């Protein structure tokens, strides 16, 4: 029946998503079933589950799938097929023009470094969105196009790096869309001495306090954001609560993932204003598990 | 461990 073999069964990937749905009371929202049938068709991947917390409200129908192989053309085209199947519902409209602009011409797929596809679903259809992420490196023409779609000043444009850039696309089911750029610094960089004292001129000490816990730090820039979003990639999930005083709603998500098998790393995302507050009430939390075939 | 280079 099957042609390609893997030590990973599709059921293992769907169980990880199912544990998340059971833990956070997720009932079917469109197009979650279509997304799970797409997940089941992938090869090696990382699956990332997330919660967004706003005061006492939890939005937990957030899943990203990262392709772990190098078949970039294939993985972008299967992800887009998922977007177009979702859009076939007559009362769903997706505006793909921003992605079309980014991929126009003779796009150089050998410059792609990373791809993810994902969802963030809500009870109101029009507030739900689909997601595509593409990381590129050393690709001047398309880094220029991404910067132009993001609509940032020439000052800020100058501060983005040229070797690598993570780029996200959001498609709401009522036709709204946005791009986000995520410039970043690795541990070796944000401890380089020219770099850090420069960081101290744009960010508060509160924002800098968690850096010893992290191996990656970044900032999300998007026309859709009300303020820049800070991103921290912690090396150890068990260090999180000592440095991030989150509220009880966020604590339910974190306490669950402290006991799930998977990665020991974690992302947290929040505005700088939240880092200066006594208690964090508005925060996103991300946890993941890898699915890699063991047959050599 | 998603989204990294
Ligand atoms: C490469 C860097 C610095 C950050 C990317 C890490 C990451 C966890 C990204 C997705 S957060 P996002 O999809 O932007 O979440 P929402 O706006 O939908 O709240
Ligand atoms: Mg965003």
């Amino acid at each position: 029946s099957k042609v390609f073999k893997s030590t990973i069964a599709p059921e293992e990937k769907l169980r990880y998503i199912g544990n998340h749905k059971q833990a956070f009371d997720i009932e079917p929202l469109y197009p979650l079933a279509l997304f799970e049938e797409f997940v089941a068709t992938t090869g090696d991947c990382i699956i990332e589950c997330s919660g967004k917390i706003k005061q006492d409200q939890l939005y937990p129908a957030r899943i990203d799938l990262q392709f772990s192989d190098k078949h970039h053309f294939h993985n972008i085209h299967t992800s887009i097929d998922f977007l177009k199947r979702a859009a076939s519902r007559t009362d769903v409209n997706l505006n793909l023009d921003i992605l079309a602009t980014f991929l126009a011409g003779n796009f150089d797929y050998s410059k792609v470094q990373n791809i993810l596809a994902g969802i963030d679903l809500r009870q109101n259809l029009g507030e739900s969105k689909l997601k595509l992420f593409i990381r590129i490196g050393d690709y001047p023409a398309k880094m220029a196009v991404a910067k132009h779609l993001c609509n940032i000043t020439p000052e800020s444009e100058a501060m983005l790096r040229s070797d690598t850039l993570h780029i996200g696309f959001d498609f709401y089911l009522d036709g709204r869309s946005a791009i986000e750029l995520y410039p970043e610094l690795k541990k070796d960089e944000f401890n380089h001495p020219f770099i850090y004292n420069q960081l101290k001129t744009i960010l508060s000490p509160e924002a800098l306090k968690p850096l010893p816990l992290c191996n990656l730090f970044g900032i999300g820039l998007s026309p859709a954001n009300e303020a820049n979003v800070l991103y921290y990639h912690l090396e150890n999930i068990e260090d999180f609560l000592s440095y991030f005083p989150i509220n009880d709603t966020a604590r339910r998500v974190h306490d669950f993932y402290l006991q799930q098998e998977g990665s020991r790393r974690m992302w947290v995302a929040l505005s700088e204003s939240e880092m200066k507050a006594g208690r964090i009430n508005n925060v996103n939390l991300y946890y993941s598990k890898a699915f890699t075939s063991q047959n050599p | 461990g998603a989204h990294t280079i």
